[PDB]
């Protein structure tokens, strides 16, 4: 990837995450737990589905066309009609060789582009109240019940509230 | 193969309680989300109740919220809508639906797979 | 929420016609509508996810197209199993929205 | 002890392999096939109306050889041609045959428009016993094979046809080629004959060679095959002192608009598909197929590589 | 109440819908159009050198029919066949009138080099009804139509030409097939004439056939027109003893280097463009087109779509 | 985009802007401005030019070609020469789809880059006298006049400036 | 004075200029040239097995003229004609000459079956002063000129031949176009010759033409070389009463599978490549070329532009 | 570069830098010193090496043919047999113009990111001991000798040693 | 460590035979392989770099593939002067690794 | 042209010291890093240590560390292998390479480019 956070900075992925592509994983004084994110999910598969409609209409239909079999040497119409459709096909193969390889290459950066936009609007939200681990995970430096844990996964999550608690856990 | 059995519907008075079931049968239930959609009779489909995986985060429509409660069983792979505080607006076709599947993962946002017979609520 | 428009309401059209439905929403729902063939008295059978993805089985003819605002369902021949009432549904956020109804009758 | 929330993305145990710009094999979670390499090994008779020749190939059914009695007045979207085809009357050649066979199966149409033609001073309905029909000499349906008048002279033929019609018309014709001086007096009584067809713009004229060729169905002689083309307004001749094998009527040319034809052996199914190959049908939503590159239809484009896995999903690491 | 800096980026109120690798409608602020669908009407005389033969096809300006005077020795880049081009001489066929056509389009040129040959024992300077320059009985301008001797035979023909220049010369010729045999003794005395040109290298010998063809200016007979190349060094011998239509010259061999024919029905300009079409010229700076398949000069390429939209902005949200 | 800029984080654009591609927007005490920042938008134009002079460079010139036309079937010879011409122009149509299709895709994701581009100039230029709101706005926690303003927008701002003054105001 | 620790890339003095999607002239470190543009000059024998005619082209190797002595039995991957070959023999001509010198260098062998045929009631093994071996009277080694009796008739020719082997025949023989009709009936005695070869499927018959043509090897005549092809299980037969060029056997249709004839003028080396050009061998690991659209082998894709750089390194900025 | 660190806030490269593509360059009290880094040069080279294996692969390999010169006009067939040779010469020039300049497109944009990537790992470290120049250097707000400098170079570095000093130099 | 496993340990053939070795490591070691020639007594030669770039003068009957976890190298037509000992080495990090020798005797 | 020179390599007592020297000749030495590479007598290639450009950064194999001594010259363009407390575990035929210079840049983590003849160290 591009962004180097899938295949990078997040050592791996979760098996047990199976509601979603990507997900909160948090540990509270109440416990932990593991929920999927909607936003950053709905928006990859858009991305995956969008190129794969693109790839799958149907605008190839041909009836009559050249003979591509032959039973009996002819020479020079031959050798033509023969190398007319070997220089078709051999574009095609190229074409789509190529395609494919290119569509992947994006895919996979939008995919870990995706992870890295989660992870970055997380950042922005606590601001002040935790800090980059560096594996993918923030540092709360104040309490953080799983009302405040849903808050932070559903956008409501209010930084001034616990200002003055985390900047003094943090700088002393 | 793959087919979801409802029941529970039966006439039923306006202020009272009932639960309807939906067993599933031929796919992993348990890895699915699940939705409740009604079909007023007369009017078109109305989602009304809609569940996660594990049952945790649960879906309502405005119109049930705080008066009907979904839930659903892993050991009988079966889907439960049980209402309460019925009226006659409830009244309504239910269906019991799975939203579709995609590349990887099991959303319970989407289009609805399969549907179950339909099983009728009246409310007189 | 977000509302769902579905022109027309109804529709009758002869085996053949190039028949030609619109879902229609508020908010940025980029490429989560889903089409649904009823009949009366039985459930929907789902027939384009992705609003555009063909369902695994549903012919070909049935075609779904739109990105974000304007959607449209787009049959190109017309079959007499096909005789049925037409359901949109949004699936960007909840809660799940559905159409008024577009009923193909017989011309 | 502060609280931590982590971030991360889904993996699954076993990923599918995928080709990128920089690499052969990265395994990501989930990937869709893009080429198609698979058939039914039958024919689907739907949406593209099919016509089995099934004994007869499409030129033998044109000329209407004892076999081709079920191809009269056929119309399709594909005809097929098998390789069981068997000629079954006079033994025959046509010069620059490839292209009589595509443009009969351009026109998709084997409707055989007769006419009425007075050709004076010959001998009508000539059969051959190497042209059987029912245990009994006969000859090509849409063809008549002309000679002299019995113990009299071959009356020189100067017969016209006006194209009324707004069509263009294809008019199947053929010469007699004999087997010794004997059988070209014996019949035509001519020492060489000669027989010249034209239009207002194009012509054409032969004269036949008399001599041996191989025996084919016991028969030494050959009759080469013409066609002639008489657009609308215009007017064509046939002109002969000898050796003319005249024509029935004409076929009329239609439009291509899904015209062709298929060599294939499989058989014709009930399936529904809208692509054709010579191996059977293709039922597939892929872009690309390895199945053959003969594809009839709505088909993917044909490619050389038999997978193509395009990346439906994240890097799967677990 | 400390003070605040954003960052954003301009919008407008209508933006324009294009395609990704992911959307099929994605507004975005500017986008050029890279399809051109639009073309003059006319055919501009800029830069390309134009020939308009305007009642005379290409062939019809090579032999010197009636209304192809305007014509000799016109050098082209584009030559010009008009729909309303019509036969105006001798009913005439062209074997493999296609490749003549193209060789002379592609040389550019209907510069004559006119020859003097010397027909030992024929009349010479033939005219026929059919072919009519003002009211009299004419002849192709760049064929000469050979007869016997008055009251006398078709003396054995036996011309030969070596090939000086530095150029292939291109010979343009015919054979005449008369309609009766009245005719064909009428006009060179034998029963049955021959006509063989020939090179060192290459050949082609013709004997005629009589008989008789759709009437076409009252004209019964035939003329079939043929060509043979000469390189340099090489010689021609036209060896006939009856029906030959004998050359008066030959043409010039030029290099292909923008030389062609375009077969369109509309007037010619007074506009500058690069590129033309059967359609008219294009004037753009776009890659692509939906105008015409038929695009002679620096011209886009044809594609199937009627709007391809490039993206000259970032997305567009107001 | 790939950066989630534009379409992102930056909630939508500004029809004010009409100087530039992308600018600041401040409020300090003195008032409320807008100026465009020209480095960011020449960026992303001569990217754009840059790829607009590319698709432009006139490269073909044929005259003699093969008949597209024709007014009597033929059979062999013109099954081929109308094949040739039919492949071709799939090939051409298909090379024109995708450039489309992919030029978008990256000059979507350079604009998207640009103004991610600029967004992280301006938060290394203050450092620790600014917190980033989330909204592409950073809340400069010191007294930043017109002047002051000018100097955040043409590269010359000193943090050391107002460090003392910017730190004691957001820790406490 | 804290201390910093910076991060950073390297850079070259001169680095090499790129093209990208937004620009025609990017600095980088490094690239790589991906369209080649030298050659060895010289043809690689290995590891394609090559043949020099060196002074006869492929066609008069077959029929074997008198230079073509060390082509017999040869077999090939490419052959190699050379711009130097001659005609040695007696003058002759090739209809569709094209196509039957591209059938004998896809089979890439020039291996002849000989077979004895019993021409009954002519003379055999004629020679002409126009075709030498050796300051004497030859002919083509695989063609025999079959004369009447001497002071006798030309009696008439019907041999035949059955096609027992596994493999395709492939017939050479000619018909002889005599100058003069002293020489028709000095040689065959017939007014007017004819020559029918034929199998069941398909046919060819050529009555001959006398004329003159120009003096090739002090000759007027010339002979028009055929080829007859025949499947196992089907017959040919060589029907003449005058004018005959017999065959002494046939040639065996092989398999394509890198059987090819080019035109070049390089001395062959002694390198290694698996690729040839008409301008030499082309060694490189290179996708692309500039060198020649004629490329036989394991080649480079030809393509227009003559440099190619692909960016091996980030952007140089010293 | 889609990232801007290359020709971007990176100002200009090192000539001095020879044994790696991304290195380190310090000063502490003991002096200066420059080092590379593998993990970043490693990657950038594989992708450029994959790339390049990829644009390799002999694929190409006719040997019968259809004639491209002709000693005689011939007409039809002639022009036919050109104008395919021509068709085809064009659409692969297009292919090999359109690949080299998309492949380097994404060359100098991969590039561009490993060094941001690298960028970014050295910023997850140090994490609240340091800050961001601007210029891709870290003002190290604490004592870092040449065995503390190592430790930032081969990962092993943890800020909870020096974060008391550190914070306390950066707020005061 | 990174163990590299060359299997198999030895084997004999003639001259004009398909010679396959593989080398088989335990990390992703990315394309960084490098074959190397060993006539008894003498030093090394590189044959093969980046696991599939040729080196400069090497025949082109050398060749090698693989890519992270399985590696090959694969000799078309085998000479005389190719009867040796060959090993591969890990290039990914340090420590350097190399092979237990896959040596080519005569049959 | 190009080839790299050893020595040193003699026949020593367990416990005591060598020092064994690789020339260069027909490259620039000081760009490249280097690395020792010993083939034990009887097995195959075992690398035992190697150092930058500059010489500040040394990379050494786990059974040698803190034991050998790596270091290089510019102003003679040759590397030193010191070599303390030797015993019959380190009786190998040593071997100075070059590790291949790839692209632009001369990494010190590449195949071995060239080689020594080969120095035999015998400890009895
Ligand atoms: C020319 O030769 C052919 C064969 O050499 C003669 O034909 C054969 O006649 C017998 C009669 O019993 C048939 O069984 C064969 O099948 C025929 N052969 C072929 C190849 O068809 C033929 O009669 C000869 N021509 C003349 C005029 O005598
Ligand atoms: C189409 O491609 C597939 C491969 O993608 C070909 O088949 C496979 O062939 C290998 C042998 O090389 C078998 O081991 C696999 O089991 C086959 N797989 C499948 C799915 O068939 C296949 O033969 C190709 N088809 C054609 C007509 O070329
Ligand atoms: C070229 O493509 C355009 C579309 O981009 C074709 O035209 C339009 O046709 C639709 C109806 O199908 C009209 O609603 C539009 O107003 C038309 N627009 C224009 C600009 O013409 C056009 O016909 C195509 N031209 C050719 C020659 O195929
Ligand atoms: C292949 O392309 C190269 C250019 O990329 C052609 O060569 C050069 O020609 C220019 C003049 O236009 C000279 O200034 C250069 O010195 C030449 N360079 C080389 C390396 O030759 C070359 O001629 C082309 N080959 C063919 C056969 O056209």
């Amino acid at each position: 990837g591009l962004f180097g956070a899938i295949a990078g900075f997040i050592e791996n992925g979760w098996q047990g995450l199976i509601d979603g592509w990507y997900g909160f994983r948090h540990q509270n004084a109440e416990g932990t737990g593991t929920a999927a994110d909607l936003k950053s999910t709905q928006a990859a598969i858009d991305q995956i589905n969008g190129k794969l409609n693109r790839l799958i209409e149907k605008t190839n239909e041909k009836y009559h066309q050249i003979e591509k079999e032959f039973e009996q040497v002819e020479g020079r119409i031959q050798d033509l009609e023969k190398y007319v459709e070997d220089t078709k096909i051999d574009l095609w193969s190229y074409n789509a060789e190529l395609l494919v390889a290119l569509e992947n290459q994006h895919t996979i950066d939008v995919t870990d582009s995706e992870m890295n936009k989660l992870f970055e609007r997380v950042r922005r939200q606590l601001r002040e109240n935790a800090e980059d681990q560096g594996n993918g995970c923030f540092e709360i430096f104040h309490q953080c019940d799983n009302n405040c844990i849903e808050s932070i996964r559903n956008g409501t999550y209010d930084h001034n509230i616990y200002r003055d608690e985390a900047i003094n856990n943090r700088i002393k | 193969q793959v087919q979801l059995v409802e029941s529970g519907g039966g006439v039923v008075q306006p202020g009272r309680s009932l639960r309807l079931s939906c067993a599933a049968s031929g796919f992993p239930f348990s890895s699915y989300g699940m939705h409740w959609v009604r079909q007023a009779p007369g009017k078109g489909l109305e989602w009304v109740a809609g569940v996660s995986y594990d049952g945790s985060y649960k879906y309502y429509a405005d119109s049930v919220k705080g008066r009907f409660t979904i839930s659903r069983d892993s050991s009988k792979s079966t889907l439960y809508l049980q209402m309460n505080s019925l009226r006659p607006e409830d009244t309504a076709v239910y269906y019991c639906a799975r939203p579709s599947a995609i590349f990887g993962i099991y959303i319970i946002l989407n289009g609805l797979d399969v549907w179950g017979q339909g099983t009728t609520v009246t409310v007189s | 929420e977000i509302v769902l428009t579905q022109s027309p309401s109804s529709v009758s059209a002869s085996v053949g016609d190039r028949v030609t439905i619109t879902c229609r929403a508020t908010q940025g729902i980029s490429s989560w509508l889903a089409w649904y063939q009823q009949k009366p008295g039985k459930p929907p059978k789902l027939l384009i996810f992705g609003a555009s993805s063909l369902q695994s089985g549903v012919p070909s003819r049935f075609s779904g197209s739109g990105s974000g605002t304007d959607f449209t369902l787009t049959i190109s021949s017309l079959q007499p199993e096909d005789f049925a009432t037409y359901f949109c549904q949004q699936a960007h956020s909840f809660p799940l929205t559905f159409g008024g109804g577009t009923k193909v009758e017989i011309k | 002890g502060n609280p931590v929330i982590c971030l991360g993305h889904h993996a699954v145990e076993n990923g599918t392999s995928v080709k990128t710009l920089t690499d052969n094999h990265i395994e990501v979670v989930s990937a869709k096939e893009l080429v198609e390499t698979n058939h039914i090994n039958e024919l689907c008779p739907s949406p593209l109306k099919l016509v089995d020749g099934q004994d007869c190939d499409l030129i033998n059914g044109a000329l209407g050889s004892p076999g081709c009695d079920h191809l009269q007045d056929t119309t399709w979207d594909v005809f097929i041609e098998r390789p069981t085809a068997m000629d079954t009357c006079y033994p025959f050649d046509v010069p620059d045959y490839q292209s009589l066979r595509s443009i009969l199966a351009s026109s998709g149409s084997l409707e055989f428009i007769a006419e009425q033609f007075t050709w004076n001073g010959v001998t009508v309905d000539g059969s051959s016993s190497a042209c059987l029909r029912g245990g009994r000499n006969g000859f090509f349906t849409r063809l008549n094979w002309l000679t002299r008048v019995k113990n009299g002279n071959y009356g020189p033929i100067n017969v016209t046809k006006e194209n009324t019609g707004s069509y263009v018309r294809l008019y199947l014709w053929g010469v007699h080629h004999p087997s010794s001086d004997t059988e070209q007096t014996d019949l035509y009584k001519v020492a060489t004959g000669r027989v010249t067809v034209s239009t207002r713009s194009d012509q054409i004229s032969i004269i036949p060679n008399i001599g041996s060729r191989p025996r084919v169905r016991n028969q030494s002689g050959r009759i080469s095959i013409y066609w002639t083309l008489v657009n609308p307004g215009d007017s064509i001749i046939f002109n002969s002192i000898g050796n003319l094998i005249a024509p029935r009527g004409h076929y009329k040319i239609n439009k291509s608009t899904k015209g062709t034809v298929l060599k294939s052996d499989k058989k014709i199914g009930s399936c529904t598909s809208p692509c054709l190959t010579d191996k059977g049908s293709i039922q597939s939503d892929k872009p690309f197929q390895n199945v053959s590159r003969i594809a009839i239809g709505n088909c993917p484009k044909y490619v050389k590589q038999g997978s193509l896995m395009l990346a439906t999903g994240m890097r799967n690491i677990p």
